[PDB]
């Protein structure tokens, strides 16, 4: 009653910019929820509103949805899908089982989208030729992130890469980082045929290409979103779909509690220390 | 080469340090003095990154930018002519000689008490060369009612 | 080498049905990844493949995407978005900050989609009239889940409800549980105008209506997916979008570490026990 | 049956060193569970077995337990205890509510134990005087981690600090990093 008629002031300890719900309508970054559905933006359209607070063009919205379908699942053998299945088989709920596998995502699992985007942009911004970038990273003892597949090499391409690369060439107005990464790929396939752009490295160089070449973002704004981890969220939101599907699969199959076999574990305990 | 009118109703200041209560006292002074703009345009704290600190323009919440480096504050705010130096006695000498490298600053307020007299004479000598008024050291600053007050001068509202 | 030429047999301790990745192509429940993109199913299309292993019709796929946009965010004041912002302001990564707020989802926050779907289906299957269902739940001392809004009552409807209800009436072939829940809503608006179908209760009764009335599912199959928590995953996948957007917002605003004020906490510690 | 009588070899994909349970007795890093309780080591004793795989001396074990009591809680206003209370009030279980607040621990909340240990050891190993360490960190624009309290300053000391510092001086054989940090 004292705050409403203005005798006191109390500092607001929180600041938000992505959603306003204290009104007649739900608002996604300045846009009402009816105008969200009237203008036929999809899940990639509201992802641009919630994560970037921007009206993205319809190719940029549809590219975001295509990134979520190719990162949706990659089988149960990966480290995150393993942990979801163990937590599902231990009788836990959907939220706990998702979480136990979603927290495996980080640097060695699921970090190659953000790592390759930072890697190729650093080489392209500090302008060096793709031949010098391959030689620079060889002498530092580091492999190029987003380069190299286990089985699909050349004349047998990765189909997830070929779906997304065909979309980016047709619809994006300019792809300078993609063209840089494809010349890096031309050099690395002269060493081994397997060293092609992954689906991790394709998404990384084309999401950066979507940010700084769609007109919605400035250069310092597009570099900030890569720096704070927008491509970490693209993998996490995509792979959360397959992890929930891995949870719902183990509940249907009614799999019991898992115990790892003792013969797969090497016990190298000390003598009496 | 010292000026006569040090402060006016368009005077902008950069405050060196985290004195959020002191800066809020200035913005409480400005709104009651019916100023158009706050006195404090930026704050300089060398121990944190560049961000924005939330303050009050009366009942309205505004953001004042905080800068790690002084050069980022002087470049982004060319209209600032006053520095209010809230550095300690062992750090006010290096902050005041660094802000005399910027010609926009015409008045420096040094709040710290305990600066050695040999170091203060070098502050007086270089301010005499650059034509820069120094109010201090060991002062609360000063107050010009209706226009501008320095830091904590005059107490609370 | 002994397993390849068949001298030994070793039991497989895991069973999966949603994704096959050990081939030339990534496969989403029997469908290759190129045919996924050729037939123009979206994120709701691959959600039906990963979570239900079914070809859903194009209205059922598009209804799933519309459910994810309306559950995408509901401001920072809710309990899960609060916990994401605290973990983001404490300098944690995207995965940890998502997780800290995603684990608030459960029974009191975000459980009303699954609770209302179980509540209305139990009344509709054990066939009683909507007037008897309202009187049954009153004498048990339980409020009807998915009924009742704080501010938007009647002649001022909830716009998220009106978007999704218009889609379900036009596109779904038969909605018996929706028509049951709308007659329950007609009775509860005779008590207070506020007691309308929420967006939680609309999604709950229409997702069940999507499962048993699209032709892909049998009745015991559609009842199993509600029982194992498919509507828990719909809220969690939707609200994970806004929580990542809440994380990316606090990194851009560069908000410092939060400490709750001591005057908002009531300390009622014992004397010396 | 083929693995038991040795016709095939299959590589073990996991390696562990802290606990052996496939025997007559539970073993904590080479020590059986009855000898753990016979020799009267406590929670700090089994922490040395599980985390370091070492027989620690009784002052080192008892110092570990004293560290766990002083870090046990610091009120509900901190960022992790806030998140546990929100998840508890949302009707979640013990495991989920612990977790939602435990995941706030990181760099800005709860990282000052590990940050100060790395900070003071780096200065002490690359041997500089404490006066030069204070001047080094001032010119880099960084505050010294593990230095500075909000209310308890001097002649009104922090009591958790005074309990643990009195234990370390009496019981530890040599404290060179503590004596470095006290001169800082
Ligand atoms: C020698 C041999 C075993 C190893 O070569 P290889 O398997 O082709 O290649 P490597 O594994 O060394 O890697 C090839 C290059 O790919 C690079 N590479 C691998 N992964 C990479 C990644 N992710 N990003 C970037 N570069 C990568 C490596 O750095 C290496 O670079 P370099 O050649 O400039 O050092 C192979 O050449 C061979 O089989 N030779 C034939 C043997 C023979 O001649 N015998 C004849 C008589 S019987
Ligand atoms: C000027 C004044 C406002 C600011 O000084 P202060 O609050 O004592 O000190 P600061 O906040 O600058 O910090 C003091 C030192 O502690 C250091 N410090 C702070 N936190 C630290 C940490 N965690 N680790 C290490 N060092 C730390 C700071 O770097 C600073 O170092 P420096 O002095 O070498 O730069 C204060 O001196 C004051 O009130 N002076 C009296 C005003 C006056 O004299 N008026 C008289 C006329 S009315
Ligand atoms: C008496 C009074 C205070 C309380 O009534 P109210 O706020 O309208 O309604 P309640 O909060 O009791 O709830 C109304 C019904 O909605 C039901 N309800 C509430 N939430 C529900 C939910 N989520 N699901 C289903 N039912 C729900 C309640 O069970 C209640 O049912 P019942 O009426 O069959 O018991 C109100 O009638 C009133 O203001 N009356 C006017 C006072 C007056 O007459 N004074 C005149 C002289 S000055």
């Amino acid at each position: 009653w004292a705050r409403e008629l203005g005798l006191i002031r109390k500092p607001a300890s929180f600041m938000t910019s992505i959603c306003d719900e204290r009104g007649q309508e739900l608002i996604y970054a300045g846009m009402p929820i009816t105008e969200v559905f009237k203008e036929e933006m999809g899940i990639g359209g509201v992802l641009g509103l919630l994560w970037f607070q921007k009206r993205l063009p319809k190719y940029s919205c549809q590219f975001i949805e295509m990134c979520l379908m190719v990162t949706a699942d990659h089988g149960p053998a990966v480290s995150g899908a393993h942990n979801t299945i163990i937590c599902a088989r231990a009788g836990k709920d959907l939220v706990s089982s998702l979480t136990s596998g979603l927290l495996t995502i980080g640097d060695r699992f699921g970090g190659a989208l953000d790592a390759a985007a930072k890697m190729f942009s650093k080489a392209f911004d500090s302008g060096i030729i793709p031949m010098e970038f391959v030689n620079k990273m060889k002498k530092e003892g580091k492999l190029i992130m987003g380069i190299g597949h286990r089985v699909k090499s050349i004349n047998n391409p990765d189909m997830r890469v070929q779906i997304l690369k065909d979309y980016v060439r047709q619809h994006f107005p300019a792809t300078p980082l993609l063209d840089y990464a494809l010349e890096v790929e031309k050099i690395t396939t002269s060493k081994k045929p397997n060293l092609i752009l992954n689906v991790d490295g394709l998404i990384g160089v084309a999401f950066v290409d979507m940010l700084r070449n769609c007109g919605s973002f400035t250069r310092e704004e597009a570099d900030e979103y890569i720096d704070i981890g927008a491509l970490n969220g693209i993998f996490v939101l995509g792979r959360s779909m397959g992890f929930i599907g891995h949870y719902l699969d183990q509940k249907r199959l009614k799999q019991g509690l898992y115990r790892h076999p003792w013969d797969d574990i090497s016990y190298v305990l000390p003598e009496h220390m | 080469g010292k000026s006569t009118t040090l402060f006016s109703r368009h005077t902008k200041a950069i405050v060196w340090g985290m004195q959020t209560r002191a800066v809020q006292g200035m913005l409480d002074f400005d709104y009651v003095c019916s100023r158009d703009e706050p006195s404090v345009a930026a704050m300089v704290y060398p121990f944190t990154g560049d961000h924005k600190q939330k303050f009050y323009w009366g009942h309205k919440e505004i953001l004042i930018p905080v800068f790690k480096n002084m050069a980022d504050a002087m470049r982004k705010h060319p209209e600032v002519d006053v520095l209010i130096n809230f550095a300690s006695l062992r750090s006010a000498y290096d902050s005041t000689m660094e802000t005399m490298n910027y010609a926009q600053i015409r008045t420096i307020a040094i709040i710290a008490q305990g600066i050695p007299e040999a170091l203060t004479r070098k502050l007086i000598k270089k301010a005499d060369q650059k034509g820069v008024t120094i109010i201090g050291p060991a002062t609360v600053g000063g107050i010009k009612p209706g226009c501008f007050k320095i830091g904590n001068t005059g107490g609370m509202l």
